[PDB]
């Protein structure tokens, strides 16, 4: 029990050291030393952490999972560790009223952290207004970039291909919502933009080049040439054909699987490997189309911007989340096979052909293509913020309890701790600033309950004041970062049962 | 709350392994010696446990439910115990797994009501109306005592005995209207069943006393015949009436119940009685008070003016008999409907340490054919029903379904304490002699009766009954405080 | 023979005791602290019981037997020590009926060979239900030690890696794997999306002075790309007495001069001839050195372990050549090529050497953003790698994760009446000692261990017999046959066997003697 104490009172006692620095009406802390005239004070909630030196084991983990924040952002670091501590608080009382694992309640926690992302997404706002004037400085900042890259030969014509390719991306920043085809023999300036998911080597042979209403499903298995190694396995046989006829007896049972696939009411089939022409013929009395040099990368890729999945195994036939294209175009340019997927649902995605004239000029180009990328779409995340001063960290508290409604018996304890937890930090928040925290939390709940609620803590006045008259608020980026390194923050402490005492220096 | 209860249970568990030693005849005996320098050496479980003045609450419990296993049953004692401390024994592992122990103690109960139906099927099924079994188990049960040869001609005694009191449905009898009066003198072979009643005591030995009436009235007395208490014929004058009002309800036989305060009979008083021939039985002690009340059908009277005739008996013939420092006066024909005929034996003999153990061979020889009046049929003992009801619970265990199912594993092993013990007892390995009666189960089962070892039903039945409730009722208590 | 089987078995217990809330994917992980200050959290029990430092002679049988378990099996480490702790809390309660050791040793023996052939009338064959199964188990195999981890996400990546590389080191006729063919080489750095599987040695070189190429050039359509390794300290003239070499003046600067390097073009002819690309060393070259060389596109490498040479032999056919005076071009080794490849932004610019034909040994590549990510990596690949193995040395398999303790336990129970003498309670202690593993993990799932292991024994008796396991990460339902959910026979059979004999020699030893320190 002691190795949960250390890392609960041992850590609450060290959490509680930098809780009520938070907020610039915080609390303030000196840092003394054994001669005691090289102290120093400051408000940082990571420098006292680390200055003060603590024999606690369970203290020193929380000291490298704070380093990453700082490392991944650096805002917000004590943020992370106030709302960390009070997540032990709430385990704590959960864990000395079971005495049971914890990994079970570790499971409540993730389920009720998906409805605390949906309901600030929902509330959340933006700077992006007037992208006229956001798009004026796109195009300006990427030009800047293809200084010293060869891609400098024309900026006009490569900064417009990566203007339509953030704004009309509308959702996720990835890479892996950008295709990246090169080929050779091109020029750089005859590069074109396109939205579909293309790739090369054309499968099939009298397979149609126009399909209608395609459907996408993720599967390995190899139809073809079977039992790559047969050297070293005993062989007695009173004939030499009994030697493939094995190899057809194990081909033989992949019909029921093959059976399963028409019966998923889709028209192509998706391999990694090749398929002999028995199966393979099969497929066009079903309709099935044979998809092939698929890889990895070009396989998970394809099921996200389609909404689909990969599995390469079959759990049970008529379940499974499928993707669909409405056209497929089979064309051929610059002397190789090309693909072209059209009309996904709800699709979004875009892909850059780059032509070189060297496999040197490529690969330069693509490099110098992500750094781009990558500080354009920097700013999507950036300056967007939400309405703050409680009201979301309230909003939090608020979407946790739908959850509580349909909830297992023993992981409801778990989840509705997790809502007293989001309700803690405007309790330190009124401590710090010298106010009621029973008077004001009690009244900022019960008007956010339900509807219609903009209010939220308003520090001036000593009540309880609507922020958007005030405006007051706080980064969207921040929110997600601290709620999400919090939540791994207390899974390492929870998923270790034993603390063993660390080396005393 | 375990603290309580833990503690409660090793404390349990080493007196019941103290007395687990004692079982059987060979086992250990325990010494007690009192505050008082009195010192006794002896098997019996229930005297142990009444002179060891346990201070342990729970403990103490062990004394009433060895007190109902002799008043019932009538053998056990020391096994009822032993049957105890193995469910406490089983018991630690069960707090450790975080079992409550209302499932505990909820299938202890049910397990005792299907342990029931196990071995009856098991058992032969006899009937009280054939008088060879039920000779031949009086018989063996006195093996264990000092008497042999006469052994045998005590057993149709007993028999012709409880058979008229049993009935059919009368299911439990009252122990209480057997009383069984010792005296110096005489010997075992002189036996008188004397159905009507038997007394405690002698009659009048002065001079004038007829000792001998027949056609009498007997009844309760509380009165005493002494002169005016706050010259020779006042007193006569006071004693005049006294014995006139007796003669209106013709009441010939006198019983005053024995007090120290005042005398019983006067002398001048015996010369009134002898004209009339009434005999009078001074010295009733006061457990006889019920005693006569019951199979009599009469009514204790405290004064003269509650003396009534409706409220005496009927006696044939009241006579004393003749023999050596015994004097024992017998009653016939009560002539009672309502009321069954009480059984009251005399035993005699020479030495004081005859009467003494015979009196209570005679009584856990009523008791085991009493047990066939309320339950027909036996099994035999030596371990037999103890291992045939584990043999039936490995299959059924796994038929069982949660918390349950693990509590029919460990019942089965708590039951292995009593075969275990008794081959303990006889220097024989523990271990081996139990796996040998268990190989030859599948083909023998019940196979100990060439050696003429018999058990009733009911001794191995209320086992597991009283023990049920006892390790039930341990739990129930959580905490210990002082009130007064 | 009083205070010596009663001590034993607490002291076993207590140590036991420790890995038992460990098992299974849901088991909790454990801080451990090396003396160098380097803070350590794994799920394996054999990096907990390697570190433990202790005087208990008891507790020792467990660090010497969990060495040889992750070269056999690797799996075998928390889960024999459980199932071994079992068996001496049974045996306990018999020393006090009065039950010789040695018959509960010997009774464990004989109940364990008798289970072993109730399960092979129950298993199912992988190959004669389908090829292709097969493989889905080893691309399987890793899913579920890697599925409590961020790892799992691109586990769909890291499946088909020990597919190739087992087929390559292990031939069909012994069916084994030999962990010295297996290199196991990480960084700090990067992403695990940039693992890739190599043939071949990796053997990090910066290629020395940067004007060398960063390909091996096929030197006119000859075979392969030839290599040559020196061990031979290749250093200046240093005689076994004097030395003592110094320049006067300038006056010694032609004449020292031309004595030297007409040595070494002797010797360079007869390395010509063989056509060895490549020169590899133990230590460190001079900055001149490799600059005549450069014209002859003859790059060297420096700066090799001892035992790196090894896996740049067995892979590439190559040898150490002795002597150039008689070496000739046939055992020579001959791999595809010799490129460098940038991995992710680190500066190291490491290569990859590959081969494209099946050699005797493999390299495994694992990468990874933090240093714990990869030390969890590597070691959960060992054990995925020995699965591999016993599928193809075993066709038959159970179904683990608590339907094969729990088949066992009713066959030996089963089979305890119709055996009698004293091996009747030998029979009847080791099933219910069979019973701790489904309790350990229901009890590891958050489940009642009682309540839960009378599910699994009501299910293969009164409705039809089959495999139904404990589940301890939560999953669609019960019956793991359907999710195709596979473990070795052979290597739960090997731990069973370990399982006794550690249980025997615990019992065989009756006093500890040991002396103080000074």
């Amino acid at each position: 029990e002691n190795a949960r104490l250390s890392a609960f009172v041992g850590a609450i006692a060290v959490g509680d050291l930098v809780k009520s620095t938070l907020g610039p009406k915080g609390m303030d802390k000196l840092l003394q030393s054994a001669s005691s005239n090289t102290c120093m004070v400051t408000n940082d909630g990571a420098t006292i952490l680390k200055s003060i030196p603590l024999d606690n084991p369970a203290a020193k983990v929380l000291v490298n999972i704070s380093k990453v924040q700082d490392d991944e952002v650096g805002d917000g670091t004590t943020s992370v560790t106030v709302l960390s501590a009070e997540l032990l608080r709430e385990a704590e009382k959960l864990i000395d009223q079971s005495k049971i694992h914890p990994q079970t309640i570790i499971e409540g926690y993730r389920l009720a952290s998906a409805a605390a992302l949906d309901a600030l997404t929902k509330a959340a706002v933006d700077n992006s207004h007037d992208k006229t004037m956001f798009r004026e400085d796109l195009i300006h900042i990427a030009k800047t970039t293809l200084s010293s890259k060869i891609l400098s030969q024309d900026k006009d014509h490569f900064a417009e291909l990566a203007t339509n390719a953030i704004l009309r991306l509308k959702g996720s920043t990835n890479l892996e919502h950008i295709q990246i085809i090169k080929i050779l023999g091109g020029k750089l300036s005859d590069s074109f933009l396109d939205e579909g998911f293309i790739l090369a080597k054309k499968f099939g042979n009298n397979q149609p080049k126009r399909i209608e209403n395609a459907k996408i499903l993720i599967a390995n298995t190899t139809l073809d040439t079977d039992k790559v190694k047969i050297f070293g396995t005993k062989f007695k046989v009173d004939s030499t054909a009994k030697l493939a006829q094995l190899e057809k007896a194990e081909r033989e049972k992949m019909k029921n699987k093959i059976a399963k696939i028409s019966k998923f009411g889709i028209n192509t089939f998706i391999n990694r490997q090749l398929i002999y022409d028995y199966p393979e013929q099969l497929f066009t009395d079903l309709g099935i189309n044979s998809i092939e040099h698929a890889d990895f990368e070009g396989v998970e890729r394809l099921a996200l911007v389609t909404g689909g999945e990969v599995v390469s195994t079959f759990d049970e036939p008529s379940k499974c989340k499928l993707g669909e294209c409405d056209v497929i175009e089979e064309i051929m340019l610059g002397e190789q096979p090309f693909l072209k997927f059209s009309g996904c649902k709800a699709g979004e995605a875009c892909t850059i052909v780059l032509r070189g004239a060297t496999d040197q000029t490529l690969d330069e180009a693509e490099r110098s293509l992500h750094d781009a990328l990558s500080v354009l779409s920097q700013t999507t995340k950036e300056t967007r913020t939400v309405l703050g001063g409680g009201c979301a960290e309230m909003v939090m508290s608020k979407a946790v309890d739908t959850e509580a409604q349909n909830i297992d018996g023993k992981k409801s304890l778990a989840v509705e701790a997790f809502a007293r937890a989001l309700r803690q930090l405007p309790t330190i928040l009124a401590d710090n600033a010298g106010f009621d925290s029973s008077e004001l939390v009690s009244k900022l709940r019960s008007s956010i309950y339900n509807g219609i609620s903009t209010s939220g803590l308003d520090l001036n006045n000593g009540t309880i004041a609507d922020m958007r008259q005030l405006g007051i608020v706080e980064s969207y980026k921040l929110k997600r970062a601290v709620v999400s390194s919090a939540s791994e923050a207390a899974e390492v402490l929870l998923r270790v049962d034993n603390i063993i005492r660390a080396r005393p220096r | 709350p375990q603290e309580v209860r833990k503690a409660n249970i090793i404390a349990a568990r080493s007196v019941a392994d103290a007395i687990r030693t004692s079982l059987g005849p060979k086992g250990m005996d325990k010494m007690i010696k009192t505050s008082r320098g009195e010192i006794i050496i002896s098997n019996d479980g229930h005297t142990i446990l009444k002179q060891m003045a346990i201070l342990h609450p729970v403990a103490r419990m062990l004394v009433e439910v060895s007190a109902a296993q002799d008043s019932e049953a009538g053998d056990g004692t020391t096994s009822v115990v032993i049957l105890t401390g193995a469910l406490l024994g089983a018991a630690e592992r069960l707090l450790n797994k975080g079992i409550h122990p209302t499932i505990i103690a909820d299938s202890f109960q049910s397990a005792a009501k299907r342990s029931v139906d196990i071995l009856l099927e098991m058992c032969h099924k006899v009937s009280l109306s054939d008088r060879e079994q039920l000779v031949r188990a009086a018989s063996t049960s006195l093996s264990s005592k000092i008497v042999s040869q006469y052994s045998s001609f005590l057993a149709p005694l007993a028999v012709d005995s409880v058979l008229k009191i049993s009935d059919e449905n009368s299911k439990n009898v009252d122990l209480n209207d057997i009383r069984l009066v010792k005296k110096v003198g005489g010997t075992i072979d002189d036996t008188e069943m004397i159905d009507g009643v038997v007394l405690t005591q002698t009659a009048i030995k002065s001079a004038g006393g007829p000792t001998r009436k027949e056609k009498a009235k007997i009844g309760l007395i509380q009165f005493q015949i002494s002169p005016p208490k706050p010259i020779l014929k006042e007193e006569r004058a006071y004693l005049l009436n006294i014995c006139k009002k007796i003669k209106k309800a013709k009441c010939n036989v006198l019983l005053i119940q024995k007090s120290i305060l005042r005398d019983a009979v006067n002398d001048l008083a015996l010369h009134f009685l002898s004209k009339l021939n009434i005999m009078v039985v001074k010295d009733i002690e006061r457990e006889e008070i019920e005693f006569l009340s019951k199979g009599l059908g009469c009514k204790p009277i405290a004064d003269i003016e509650l003396f009534t005739e409706d409220r005496l008996g009927s006696a044939d013939l009241v006579e004393e008999i003749d023999s050596d420092g015994s004097k024992i006066v017998r009653v016939t024909g009560i002539r009672n409907n309502n009321a069954r005929p009480t059984v009251s034996v005399v035993i005699r003999g020479a030495n004081n340490m005859i009467i003494d153990e015979t009196e209570r061979s005679l009584h856990d020889a009523l008791c085991v054919i009493r047990c066939l009046v309320k339950e027909r049929g036996l099994i035999a003992g030596g371990g037999a029903p103890e291992i045939e009801i584990s043999r039936r619970l490995s299959k059924e265990a796994r038929s069982m379904e949660g918390v349950q199912a693990f509590i029919w594993q460990e019942f089965a092993s708590a039951l292995e304490v009593i075969p275990t013990t008794l081959a303990e007892n006889a220097g024989l390995n523990s271990i081996k002699v139990v796996t040998e009666l268990r190989s030859k189960h599948e083909n023998g089962e019940l196979n100990t009766y060439e050696e003429h070892i018999l058990q009733p039903v009911l001794v191995s039945t209320s086992a597991i009954t009283l023990a049920s409730e006892c390790v039930k009722s341990i739990l129930r208590i959580d905490d210990i405080a002082f009130s007064r | 023979g009083l205070e010596a089987k009663k001590s034993h078995i607490l002291a076993a217990r207590s140590v036991a005791s420790i890995i038992k809330t460990s098992l299974g994917p849901r088991g909790l992980d454990k801080i451990l602290i090396s003396p160098d200050g380097e803070i350590t959290i794994t799920n394996d029990g054999a990096t907990i019981l390697s570190q433990m430092e202790l005087d208990n002679e008891i507790a020792k049988l467990l660090v010497q037997l969990s060495k040889s378990q992750d070269d056999e099996i690797g799996d075998g480490t928390t889960g024999v020590v459980v199932l071994a702790s079992a068996l001496l809390d049974q045996a306990l309660e018999l020393i006090q009926k009065g039950i010789h050791p040695i018959k509960i040793a010997n009774g464990f023996d004989e109940a364990a060979k008798l289970a072993i052939s109730k399960l092979e009338e129950t298993c199912d064959d992988i190959s004669a239900s389908n090829d292709e199964l097969f493989r889905d188990f080893l691309l399987r195999a890793a899913k579920t030690s890697l599925g409590s981890k961020i790892v799992s996400k691109d586990h769909d990546r890291f499946a088909e890696m020990a597919v190739e590389a087992v087929i390559n080191v292990m031939d069909k006729d012994r069916k084994d794997v030999d962990f010295d063919l297996i290199k196991m080489q990480g960084r700090v750095g990067g992403s695990i999306s940039d693992s890739k599987l190599i043939n071949g040695v990796i053997l990090d070189k910066d290629f020395s002075h940067p004007q060398m190429p960063k390909c091996v050039l096929p030197k006119e359509g000859s075979d392969g790309v030839k290599l040559a390794i020196l061990t031979c300290p290749f250093e200046p003239p240093k005689p076994k007495t004097k030395h003592k070499l110094d320049i006067s003046s300038v006056e010694e600067y032609q004449k020292l001069q031309t004595y030297e390097q007409d040595k070494f073009k002797e010797m360079i002819d007869d390395v010509k001839k063989a056509g060895a690309d490549v020169v590899i060393c133990q230590w460190g070259f001079d900055d001149e050195a490799n600059h005549l060389l450069l014209q002859n596109d003859l790059p060297a490498v420096r700066w090799v372990g001892g035992q790196e040479l090894e896996h740049i032999a067995i892979s590439t056919n190559g040898r150490i050549v002795p002597r150039f005076q008689d070496l000739s071009k046939d055992k020579l080794g001959t791999c595809s090529r010799i490129y460098e490849q940038e991995f992710g932004t680190t500066k190291d610019r490491m290569l990859i050497i590959e081969q494209s034909k099946e050699t005797k040994t493999v390299t495994c590549f694992v990468r990874g953003s933090n240093k714990m990510i990869v030390d969890e990596a590597e070691r959960a690949l060992h054990d995925s790698l020995c699965v591999v193995r016993n599928l193809v040395k075993d066709s038959r398999v159970v179904y683990g994760g608590g339907a094969a303790e729990v088949t066992m336990s009713l066959a030996v129970s089963e089979e305890a009446d119709k055996q009698r003498g004293i091996d009747q309670y030998a029979f009847r202690g080791f099933a219910q000692a069979l019973d701790t593993i489904p309790m350990t993990l229901a009890e590891n799932s958050g489940l009642d261990p009682i309540g839960t292991l009378s599910t699994l024994k009501s299910k293969q008796l009164k409705e039809k017999i089959s495999n139904i396991g404990v589940d301890c990460l939560g999953y669609g339902s019960n019956d793991m046959k359907e999710l195709f959910v596979v473990d070795p026979f052979i290597g739960k059979k090997q731990q069973i066997l370990l399982a006794t004999q550690l249980c025997r020699m615990i019992l065989k030893i009756d006093n500890v003697i040991i002396s103080g320190k000074d």
